[PDB]
């Protein structure tokens, strides 16, 4: 019942250049249960290594993970995050946007 | 230092 | 002024497994130190470089106080499910915040300690260090328990006093580390029309603490309405990024400057397209 909805950004480390290697970041805030189940994606198949923070909560008591991973942004290919959580009855999946 | 000893909810 | 605080949290695992505890120690708003029920090797680790200063006496010490404090919560978050008619096992989460500021006198300014179950309020401890601010009528048992314990008397001490006394410590010890700051990275872009219009995006990238201060202007005059900004978000790093955004009417970019305000900055950046 105590559910509240997760905020998503995913954004890259540096500003993108096709080609050169980057680091594609997934910043979810602003949840809570504090379990939680964060994707990145690619081309719509699930990046295998995604590095993630350790579980941080803030003044409100909701908490915030940075989901990381290592990508290549080129201009055919297309990443995001998937985000699952209690409070959703289904997932949230928004795309990387070079600029933004 | 961390927080020690204290009564139950 | 300086603050000192520890946000833990333990959350009830669904089965038979016992909930698992975190504590994270934050100084002047950077993490110090952490605990985590879940590691292989439960111990309070260093999340500063400052903080390797310590020798084991330390650690071990910090680590027994977490590990008593894994009980305190396996027992409380245990009472709560009675208090709250809960069943036996299902997803339960416990977190308190505990600290205490110093003013610019270096003397206390405010001792905190403070619940929620559930992230919503349970109970807190009023500024007076003596009584108490319980969320519902299910904190009220709890409440009552604390006054009848005295429980308030007990956290004045270590508020009043080991927090203080630690906290000077660590400010002694991260001196110039905590106090470093990174200078925004600025930059402009520029993105695709529609049918009179173009979007002007002012990055700001590589900064070091959060705060920063980004704003678009037209002419002078300072235009806040529709401006698009995006909530500080982290690198990755240890540096944040941010960015302003306008919408503005093609032709007359060069119309339009960004500022760009941070304490690590000798003066504020302007820039345009």
């Amino acid at each position: 019942m105590i559910q509240k909805t997760p905020q998503i950004q995913v954004y890259s480390r540096h500003p993108p250049e096709n080609g050169k290697p980057n680091i594609l970041n997934c910043y979810v805030t602003q949840f809570h249960p504090p379990h939680i189940e964060i994707q990145m994606l690619k081309n719509g198949k699930k990046i295998p290594k995604v590095e993630m923070s350790d579980m941080s909560f803030s003044k409100d008591w909701s908490f915030y993970i940075l989901a990381h991973t290592e990508f290549t942004p080129t201009e055919t290919d297309t990443y995001a995050c998937r985000v699952k959580h209690d409070s959703m009855a289904e997932p949230k999946t928004v795309y990387w946007d070079r600029d933004m | 230092f961390a927080p020690g000893v204290f009564p139950y909810m | 002024p300086h603050s000192m605080r520890y946000f833990e949290t333990a959350v009830s695992r669904p089965g038979l497994e016992e909930p698992r505890y975190i504590s994270v120690g934050y100084v002047d708003n950077k993490e110090f130190v952490r605990f985590d029920s879940d590691a292989e090797n439960p111990r309070y680790e260093p999340r500063a470089p400052w903080m390797e200063q310590e020798g084991p006496e330390y650690w071990e010490r910090e680590t027994q106080k977490a590990k008593g404090q894994e009980q305190w919560f396996r027992v409380s978050l245990r009472n709560l499910l009675g208090y709250y008619n809960q069943s036996a096992g299902g997803s339960h989460t416990l977190q308190q915040m505990s600290g205490c500021d110093l003013g610019s006198d270096w003397r206390l300014l405010r001792g905190y300690l403070q619940f929620a179950y559930e992230g919503r309020d349970y109970i807190a401890l009023n500024e007076d260090l003596k009584t108490w601010t319980a969320a519902d009528m299910a904190a009220q048992i709890t409440r009552r328990k604390w006054e009848q314990s005295g429980a308030a008397e007990h956290y004045k001490a270590y508020l009043e006093g080991e927090c203080v006394e630690w906290l000077h410590r660590y400010l002694k010890n991260g001196n110039a580390t905590l106090l470093r700051t990174d200078s925004p990275k600025a930059h402009v872009t520029h993105h695709p029309r529609s049918k009179g219009e173009v979007t002007l995006r002012c990055w700001a990238l590589g900064f070091y603490p959060a705060d920063i201060t980004l704003t678009w202007q037209l002419n002078g005059e300072e235009l806040t309405q529709d401006m698009e900004l995006v909530e500080t978000r982290p690198a990755g790093d240890g540096t944040f990024q941010k960015w302003a955004s306008v919408v503005v009417p093609l032709g007359k970019e060069q119309n339009y400057t960004c500022r760009v305000y941070h304490e690590g900055l000798p003066e504020p950046l302007t820039l345009r397209w």
